[PDB]
């Protein structure tokens, strides 16, 4: 039991590490201290607010020393008027399709499905809303935060951002025991997404997560994706009298039967049915799957950029197309290199720094 | 070491101050009497925002306006959050209170309250205003019955011959006095008074005083203990001519000694047979007829005058009088209580049923002409008196009527006083105003075997949890109770010494005797915690409870002989005490079983009884169709000229469908369809005609003009003055009607069903299934071409 | 519209006669509604004062004289009721109805006095321009009829063919007008249901409006194409299932008439022929208008002359309120809500007015109008009744009395 | 004002058939055309609570516009009637936060009724009194066009103008913009600057210090016991109108408190515990014939037959979860449509077990349990 950090690892952590004038600059929209971030609500979780300046800020904090805080809205006073646009995604709705990982571990296989999930919110963020200032943010365990800092997105109502969610938002049922049925014709996002995840499919959910491998979990996910009883019990018995044939196998057997058991004139009604049934399911295994909760309202509170995770020591850095867990930096390794060189510009952390800075200036260009 | 102790029995109101009577030691630890006169006292009040305003609101609107009535420079108040959770049925379960605290000492209207019913625009009800000084005192200081008293602040120079006291003390608050955990107190100087009157008005002849100087309720009073002094007073009846006897040459002469020898002898409690609503009062109209002037030494305050309206009010002017000494009736509804074998609860019987005495009464009448030359007769007679005296003690004590008594004021948190003077509603009442008040709680404003069912309501309340409030509070409050006595009766299993074992058997019975009365909180019709609701809902579950626990007896073959929410008595079917007892056992244990709170026992064990009613026995114990109504019929003309309604495919006198058509039946001819269309379209138009003629007519029955005049204003009647309303006579509703039903007459549906409206009344000189079904089909062309016409309007319409 | 009668709106209609004629008053005379008071009350000063001539009771007597008359809007009365008193007046003829002007005085609360009547002014007369006038030019004849076209003993209609020989092949109008009733509802006959057995027809009809078809399409269908014909009916027509004044127009195509030169018009109805404009009204307003009358001199002029002239003044070409009524088999029927649609299209006075009547036939220029009753063209005993023929001459005022020409003819 | 000048005004002011209300109108009037528009709001907001579809509405309105404030006449009255009732309203509602979001709501479904019963000319002229993409970006965008429009020219606006569009996926989404909707951004305009107007109405209002204003203000606001009648045991005896009765007095603590105090009585409520059951109740016998005579209900009201009273959809939605089959449910709906409402109601009993009585229907329920 890898201990979490300790009191004082959090103490040396925001003294020395916390990037206070780079996540103040963000939320501030502005070089000069303004109501942005003077009359910004924050939230302390303890192991058991508003700041007026960089030094308020680091001195409350340092004073505090929360496991995290968390950001919420601009009031009209002190502690809504405004907040960054806010998208989580966690990997538990994607637990079902993936074999690499078990229970709360994760690795640069199941990433696969964050990256895609990142991949296609931000095809929709920049294509169809025409956002510009977004940022992904490493949940520190195995998901990811999106910041959208456009004036445009702070400046959302909670109905204006329950659209927005509705929209990228098209799994709502996540029960893996039931088709999707999707609303067809496809709406064009649905379709572009689609296109952008259909090239994935057969190299994460066929070859490397491989989840239908075990016939009781292809019972369970696979068989409920199709549309037709009569395939459904055919394959299912074709399954238990052939055992163990890997996801490939299985996702060419659903074509072979198919043919086999829907003949004469309404065979393509049957074919476009099928094909529609393998779609939904593309979409069900790949799709982002956003935490709902977090997105509807201008007042939710989430945690900010750079806190530690308080199970695995991680750093909640910015997110690259590079990025995987595993190179998110410990707090225990940043001390063991702070013993060494005690300037933070040297450590593994400085990278992300830096990219969040370019971030912020780009940000406060677009203001 | 440093403040003022003493140890409180009774109070009194006057002035708006509360005075307490109580006893205080001494360096030679002797006690003696002292009173506190305690200042300082305020009303609570509560008011109740209104929808939208706030308590500060309150506070904005009257306390200046109450500064200005009652004349004060400040008046604490703040907001402060209540529940409330009883009859009144606008308050909410729980809100937002402006607390006022206004002193019962006011420089201006200090006797003026404020009602409940408060006109204001910020809040729409006040609690507390009504409140009692004692009941506020009590309740703010959490003082239940009588005790031990930390008094810091005590004035020992304030009060100058106010009472009747050792000691007299004031304190400027009510906060200065706190409660102590001692549980000893002291002994009690008692004096019985047994009195002998005469008829003329009752007069006074005769007084017997004795006086028990030590009574210890800490340890178990001696059987027969003996006055430390005996003394009787008399005066002649008719002229002017053991122990001490003192006589006097007239009853003014009589009583002055009397007061004086209560004075000196500073009793705290009087002992007596029927004192409360007899002979005390004859006493104090006594003292008052003759002017004594020490009259005032029958209670603890001094007084120099009576009370104006002194001459109902009698019994408070009474009890208010003798306050600071207790009166100790064996005899008043309390001492009854004690003594259920009792039937008249005459002073002998009494003697008989708890001491095992016999006492033959003498029936003494000094109107008569012996006793005022007869001295044999004179004596024989203070003797009964003495006797008397004596006896009433001597009950008292066995009967544990002081003990008891307080017991039970310290477990309801009341007065002594009300506790040995009044009805259980007090207690009732009390136990609960300090049970609520300290939970958050705003109170209203001012062989056969008898089985015990006391406990039965008791435990419905705590078994389905009911309450004011619904584990609620009074069946928390019933909970805590039972297990209390669960706790001394296990202590007494084990307890040796005797005194404990009897201390502990008055704590058992005490708490038995509180659970047993709180159904009477909700029950009572007249109860400041009465509910209806409540009650039905205990009474009902008690009905079932009872009737089941039938079933039950009949269910051990046992047979129920009479029963009801107090007592069910049961033949056990034995002629033996010991099969009779494990019956009567078995059916506890059966009845607890299906009712884990109902503890039933045996009260009373009939080897025979002789039944005629509860306490009426003997017995050895061991011990379309509307739519039409007003249409008018369709009149065919024949084209022999004979005329006839028309009804459709029905009987006439006059006219036939026959097989080829419409037929008159006077000449034989048959219509043609023309023929009978253009008399359809014909009275059509002219009941379409008439109805384009625009006759009105007025509402009003004693008007009713008829008219083709249209007032520009439409509606109003052209009568001077008149205010009824006028309507289109023939309107488009009878209209449409009167075409739908000609509509009807040509409908063959309508027609098989015979579903049209006759033609003809029975007493009509003209009166007249498969016939017409088959007809109907034969003339559905003729029908269907009829019909048309009169759709030619209905669809136009 | 249905057979709906609702007395919110019927009193509208009647408040807005009242109030309309108050400014046509106060426009022609160039008074200031200042001037206008109520009559109702007492005032020590004279006033003007419009308003409805009425009964002075609700329940009255058949016949009216000058001393049982009473007379206001909502707005000017509270639509009070006040009695005349037209004792200083000595030459008047009114009728219930009436929408009249008076200048006068209450002088104690319960009368009012009538010292002059301002007279309605009429309505202007049509105009034209002079390239309208020049096509018209590039004598024009219009002929007359009004039912009963069959007698009340017997179906022949040999009068009316005789008749239609005659302007096919004869007279040669341009226009033929034909009033109903054409199958009255009140022929006695028709009435009774004595309806007999037609043997020139090979199938019987089974209805009024079949009757029709069979009896008058045939030979209204003779009428030479070249004769434009304007049906109008009556509210006793039984082919119409509009009974109320003012009445739709029939239905050319459920009367089986042929386009080429049949037109269906309302009753009442207003339309022009080249320039001439004509007012056709089918209620006899000549029968039923009773006038309340003093004075010599109005006394001894003819009464179609004062009857025209009231309706000239009224606007309307059945100013009488309440409508008679026939005692129940028929009436003017008048449909209180819609006699707006009575009143003179435009505000214009006709140059021709028709309303035949149950009088006497008559043509008579009354106020520069040509005013014709054509009579009914059979008598109910079979006797020829009339028919009237107007001949007329080849912005501008037509003078259409200055060029017409109106024969009444035995029909 | 000369009335010429005023009719010229009006004349200006409502060229459209419709008005945003922009400019200032220049007692029984007053009150009685502020009634006659309250009243058609009432109607509008009591519908809307009872989740009417929009076609529902218009139908039940239509008939309340010709009465009490008649649409598209030339008459300059009716046109004063609209404009004054309006404004008039505006000084009632602008004095609380819910009375202006209440008005707003109200009058905002009020204008999108009369906008959508106008002609598309009439529609027209009123939006002359929303750019148009070019042909190039039309046929760029073709595929994503048809894609979107497939399963319902083009307008292009910010998508925060059509964010009910946007939920339902019905228009395309590109950089921030949709491409469509123009009576929802009308009716959003509209419902901001009738919301500005309200807050300044509400400022002056102390110049104008009312008794008619604070009135229209205020116009828009024993086995068989108390407490078995509301219980499950005894309450799956009850007939539908009872039930829809029960219902309402829970939802909101004269026709209907006879029809369900008569019931009551009739099934062996005493006096008694009916005066505890209304009073606990009030928190803050008829037969069908009878019943079906009353006044009919109307928005508020639950007295009645809601076999009469309610929508196809409604009383299939209620009979769906009783437990009745699609086939069970057309045959109930047949007997309605066919004005046989107790038939209905006997199939009903017949089928969650001829009755023309509540009081019967209920006793026949308890004697098929006795
Ligand atoms: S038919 Fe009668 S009992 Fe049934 S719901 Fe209608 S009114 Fe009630």
């Amino acid at each position: 039991k890898t201990n979490g950090p300790s009191s004082s690892d959090m103490e040396y952590y925001y003294k020395s590490l916390y990037p206070f004038k780079h996540i103040f600059n963000w939320l501030n929209h502005s070089p000069k201290p303004s109501r942005d971030m003077i009359n910004r609500e924050f939230a302390m979780a303890f192991r058991s607010n508003s700041f007026n300046s960089v030094q308020d800020f680091k001195a409350q904090i340092e004073k505090a020393n929360p496991d995290r805080f968390e950001i919420g809205a601009i009031y009209n006073k002190p502690p809504a008027l405004e907040k960054e646009l806010v998208f989580d995604i966690d990997m538990d709705d994607y637990d079902a399709f993936r074999t690499c990982c078990s229970g709360a571990q994760v690795c640069s296989k199941c990433w696969k499905f964050i990256s895609l999930a990142m991949k296609i919110t931000n095809t929709a963020l920049r294509e169809d809303f025409g956002y510009k200032d977004f940022i992904w943010v490493f949940s520190g365990r195995r998901g990811a935060h999106c910041w959208v800092s456009d004036k445009r997105a702070r400046a959302l109502t909670d109905v204006q951002r329950r659209n927005v969610l509705d929209y990228v938002n098209v799994i709502r049922d996540r029960n893996t025991d039931k088709r999707l049925a999707l609303k067809r014709p496809y709406h064009p996002h649905l379709a572009r997404s689609l296109e952008q995840l259909k090239p994935f499919f057969v190299s994460i959910m066929l070859e490397e997560q491989n989840p239908w491998e075990d016939d009781q979990h292809a019972i369970q996910t696979l068989l409920p994706a199709l549309y037709d009883k009569q395939l459904i019990d055919s394959l299912k018995k074709y399954w238990l009298d052939n055992p163990r044939r890997s996801s490939k196998e299985k996702w060419n057997d659903i074509d072979q039967i198919a043919t086999s058991l829907f003949k004469g004139p309404k065979q393509d009604s049957h074919i476009i049915k099928l094909r529609e049934c393998k779609e939904d399911l593309v979409l069900m295994t790949l799709y982002p799957k956003l935490d709902v909760e977090v997105t509807k309202q201008t007042i939710h509170l989430l945690k900010a950029p750079f806190c530690i995770h308080p199970a695995t020591g991680n750093v909640c850095v910015p997110i690259d197309e590079s990025f995987a867990p595993e190179k998110a930096p410990k707090l225990i390794d940043l001390q063991t290199e702070m013993e060494k060189n005690n300037d933070v510009s040297l450590t593994a952390l400085q990278p992300f720094i830096n990219q969040f800075q370019a971030y912020v200036s780009s940000l406060l260009k677009n203001e | 070491t440093d403040t003022f102790q003493m140890f409180w029995l009774d109070y009194c109101e006057v002035n708006n101050t509360l005075i307490l009577f109580g006893k205080v030691k001494l360096k030679d630890d002797n006690c003696v009497s002292a009173m506190v006169q305690i200042n300082g006292l305020c009303r609570e009040l509560f008011f109740l925002p209104r929808e939208g305003k706030t308590p500060t609101d309150i506070h904005e609107e009257i306390i200046p306006l109450l500064m200005d009535k009652y004349g004060l420079d400040n008046i604490r108040a703040k907001p402060q959050k209540m529940k409330y959770s009883f009859e009144l049925p606008d308050i909410p379960s729980e809100s937002d209170y402006l607390k006022v605290l206004l002193p019962y000492q006011t420089p201006k209207s200090s006797r003026d309250t404020i009602p409940s019913d408060l006109s204001s625009d910020t809040f729409y009800h006040v609690f507390g205003g009504n409140s009692n000084i004692f009941e506020s005192f009590v309740i703010q200081n959490r003082i239940m019955g009588p005790c031990w008293l930390d008094i810091k602040g005590a004035d020992f120079n304030s009060i100058r011959n106010a009472s009747h006291c050792a000691v007299e003390v004031s304190v400027d608050k009510p906060q200065n006095i706190t409660p102590t955990t001692t549980k000893t107190m002291p002994n009690l100087r008692c004096l019985s008074l047994s009195i002998q009157t005469l008829m003329n008005k009752q007069e006074i002849v005769s007084i017997t005083l004795s006086a028990y100087r030590n009574i210890s309720l800490d340890s178990p009073i001696p059987e027969n203990i003996k006055p430390d002094d005996l003394c009787t007073l008399v005066r002649p009846p008719q002229s002017t001519s053991p122990g001490r006897v003192r006589l006097f040459n007239n009853e003014k002469a009589m009583l002055s000694c009397f007061c004086a020898m209560l004075k000196v002898e500073d009793p705290d409690v009087i002992i007596g047979h029927r004192l409360q609503n007899v002979y005390l009062d004859v006493l104090a109209h006594r003292m008052h007829d003759l002017n004594i002037p020490t009259f005032s030494s029958i209670g603890r305050r001094l007084r120099r005058t009576w009370p104006e309206k002194f001459g109902n009010m009698n019994h408070f002017f009474i009890s208010d009088i003798c306050s600071g000494r207790l009166i100790c009736d064996i005899a008043n509804e309390m001492g009854q209580s004690l003594t259920p074998k009792c039937q008249s609860w005459d002073l002998s019987e009494m003697y008989q049923v708890t001491c095992e005495k016999e006492h033959k009464p003498l029936d003494i009448d000094y109107q008569n002409p012996q006793y005022q030359n007869d001295v044999n007769s004179m004596t024989m007679a203070l003797q009964e008196n003495i006797t008397n005296c004596m006896i009433s003690a001597e009950v008292s004590y066995r009967i544990q009527l002081l003990t008891l008594t307080k017991q039970l004021t310290n477990l309801a948190g009341n007065a002594w006083a009300q506790t040995l003077g009044g009805t259980r509603a007090g207690r009732n009442e009390y136990i609960l105003l300090h049970e609520f008040s300290r939970n958050g709680f705003i109170v209203p404003d001012k062989y056969v075997l008898v089985m015990d069912f006391n406990s039965l309501y008791p435990s419905i309340i705590q078994e389905f949890n009911i309450c004011f409030t619904t584990q609620g509070v009074l069946p928390r409050l019933l909970a805590n109770l039972v297990d209390r006595r669960r706790e001394v009766k296990k202590v007494m299993k084990t307890e040796t010494d005797p005194h404990k074992r009897v201390q502990c058997d008055i704590r058992q019975q005490a708490l038995k005797l509180t659970a047993n009365s709180m159904y009477g909180c909700l029950g009572y019709v007249n109860s400041r915690f009465y509910a209806k609701p409540l009650a039905m809902l205990v009474t009902n579950k008690g009905r079932e409870i009872l009737m089941n626990t039938r079933q039950l007896a009949e269910s051990m073959n046992l047979l129920v002989v009479y029963g009801d929410t107090d007592s069910v008595m049961i033949d056990t079917g034995c002629d033996n005490y010991a099969d009779a007892i494990k019956i009567g056992l078995g059916f506890k244990r059966l009845v607890n079983e299906r009712y884990r709170l109902l503890e039933i026992d045996i009260d009373n064990v009939f080897k025979k009884l002789l039944l005629h009613a509860k306490k009426k026995y003997a017995a050895l114990t061991v011990n379309d169709v509307e739519r039409f109504k007003d249409t008018v019929t369709l009149e065919l003309s024949c084209p022999c000229d004979k005329r006839f309604p028309f009804g459709g495919i029905v009987s006439s006198n006059y006219y036939r469908v026959s097989y080829n058509g419409l037929q008159c039946k006077h000449c034989e001819q048959l219509f043609t369809p023309l023929q009978l269309t253009s008399q359809i379209e014909h009275s059509i138009r002219a009941h379409i005609s008439l109805y384009y003629a625009g006759w009105l007519q007025c509402d009003d029955s004693t008007c009713g003009i008829v008219t083709r005049q249209v007032s520009v204003f439409g509606k109003r009647c052209l009568n001077d003055g008149c205010t009824g309303v006028m309507r289109y006579k023939y309107s488009d509703k009878q209209l449409y009607n009167q075409l739908l039903y000609f509509d009807s007459l040509f409908d063959c549906e309508k027609n098989k069903k015979q579903e049209l409206k006759p033609i003809y009344l029975p007493d009509d000189l003209d009166y007249p299934e498969s016939s017409i079904k088959a007809l109907t089909e034969q003339n559905r062309e003729l029908m269907e071409t009829g019909r048309s016409v009169v759709q030619k309007y209905l669809n136009d319409c | 519209r249905t057979m709906r009668q609702n007395l919110q709106e019927a009193s509208d209609v009647l408040d807005d006669q009242i109030e309309s004629f108050t400014k046509i008053i106060q426009n022609h005379y160039k008074l200031s509604p200042n001037d206008f008071a109520d009559p109702t009350i007492q005032s020590q000063s004279e006033i003007y004062a419009v308003g409805r001539i009425v009964p002075d009771s609700p329940t009255y007597d058949k016949f009216l004289n000058p001393e049982s008359l009473s007379l206001t809007s909502r707005m000017g009365g509270v639509g009070r009721r006040v009695r005349l008193d037209l004792s200083q007046v000595n030459e008047l003829s009114f009728f219930l109805g009436q929408i009249v002007a008076f200048k006068g005085k209450n002088a104690n609360g319960d009368y009012f006095t009538v010292n002059s009547i301002l007279p309605l002014p009429y309505p202007n007369s049509p105009v034209s321009t002079s390239q309208e006038l020049q096509e018209f030019q590039a004598s024009l004849k219009v002929i007359v009829t009004c039912g009963p076209y069959f007698a009340n003993d017997n179906f022949s209609l040999e009068l009316l063919q005789e008749f239609i020989d005659s302007i096919n092949n004869e007279v040669k109008p341009h226009v033929l007008i034909m009033f109903g009733p054409f199958i009255d509802i009140t022929h006695p006959l028709i009435a009774s249901g004595k309806l007999p057995n037609f043997p020139q027809f090979k199938t019987q009809p089974k209805t009024l409006d079949e009757l029709f078809l069979k009896l008058f399409t045939p030979i209204l269908k003779t009428i030479s194409p070249h004769i434009q014909t304007v049906l109008i009916p009556s509210t006793k027509d039984a082919i119409s299932n509009h009974a109320a004044y003012p009445q739709a127009s029939l239905i050319r195509k459920a009367l089986q008439l042929p386009k080429r030169n049949f037109k269906c018009m309302a009753n009442p109805s207003s339309f022009q022929i080249n320039e001439i404009y004509f007012g056709c009204s089918n209620v006899d307003t000549f029968k039923d208008l009773k006038e309340v009358i003093k004075g010599g001199t109005t006394s001894s002029r003819y009464r179609l002359d004062r009857v025209s002239e009231h309706i000239l003044q009224q606007r309307r070409y059945y100013p009488i309120f309440p409508g008679s009524i026939r005692t129940h088999i028929s009436g003017a029927d008048l449909d209180v809500s819609y006699l707006g649609l009575t009143e003179f299209v435009g505000g214009f006075s006709p140059d021709i007015m028709i309303i035949p009547s149950e009088l006497q036939h008559f043509a008579r220029v009354v106020q520069n109008v040509v005013v014709i009753n054509p009579g009914r063209f059979i008598r109910a005993t079979g006797n020829r009744g009339s028919y009237a023929q107007i001949t007329v001459q080849c912005v501008y005022l037509h003078n259409v009395w200055k060029r017409a020409r109106v024969d009444l003819i035995a029909s | 004002s000369s009335s010429e000048e005023e009719k010229k005004l009006y004349a200006r002011l409502y060229e459209s058939k419709l008005s945003f209300y922009d400019l200032p109108p220049q007692l029984e009037q007053f009150e009685i055309w502020a009634i006659d528009r309250l009243k058609i709001l009432l109607e509008i907001e009591s519908c809307l609570s009872r989740n009417k579809s929009i076609k529902e509405i218009e139908t039940i309105i239509k008939p309340q516009f010709q009465k009490l404030l008649p649409f598209n006449t030339e008459s300059l009255e009716d046109r004063k009637k609209d404009y004054y009732s309006h404004f008039i309203l505006r000084l009632c509602f602008c004095r609380s936060k819910e009375l202006r979001e209440k008005f707003v709501r109200a009058e905002t479904f009020l204008f999108k009724i009369r906008f959508n019963m106008l002609t598309s000319t009439d529609q027209t002229k009123f939006v002359q009194s929303l750019q148009f993409i070019s042909n190039e970006e039309k046929a760029e965008l073709s595929h994503q066009l048809y894609q979107t429009v497939s399963a319902s020219k083009f307008i292009k606006l910010p998508f925060e103008n059509v964010i009910e569009l946007v939920g339902n996926r019905l228009v395309f989404l590109k950089d921030g913009y949709a491409y469509l909707q123009q009576l929802n951004l009308l009716s959003n305009e509209f419902a901001s600057k009738l919301n500005q107007e309200l807050i300044k109405t509400y400022q002056y209002l102390p110049r104008l210090n009312l008794p008619i204003l604070n009135h229209l203000s205020s116009g828009y606001t024993d086995e068989i016991n108390a407490q078995s009648v509301w219980s499950e045991e005894i309450s799956s005896n009850y007939p539908l109108c009872i039930k829809n009765l029960m219902e309402g007095l829970k939802k909101n603590h004269y026709y209907g408190r006879q029809q369900l105090s008569l019931f009551l009585k009739g099934i062996g409520l005493s006096a008694d515990e009916a005066l505890k059951f209304w009073s606990e109740a009030f928190t803050n016998p008829w037969d069908c014939h009878t019943i079906l005579s009353k006044p009919r209900p109307g928005r508020g009201d639950y007295h009645g037959c809601p076999f009469r009273d309610w929508s196809h959809e409604r009383l299939s939605a209620e009979l769906r979860s009783m437990k009745l089959t699609q086939a069970q449910i057309i045959s109930v709906l047949d007997s309605c449509q066919k004005g046989e409402y107790t038939i209905a109601c006997t199939k009903v009993f017949e089928m969650t077990h001829h009755i023309a009585h509540p009081n019967l229907y209920f006793e026949r329920s308890r004697q098929l349990q006795k």
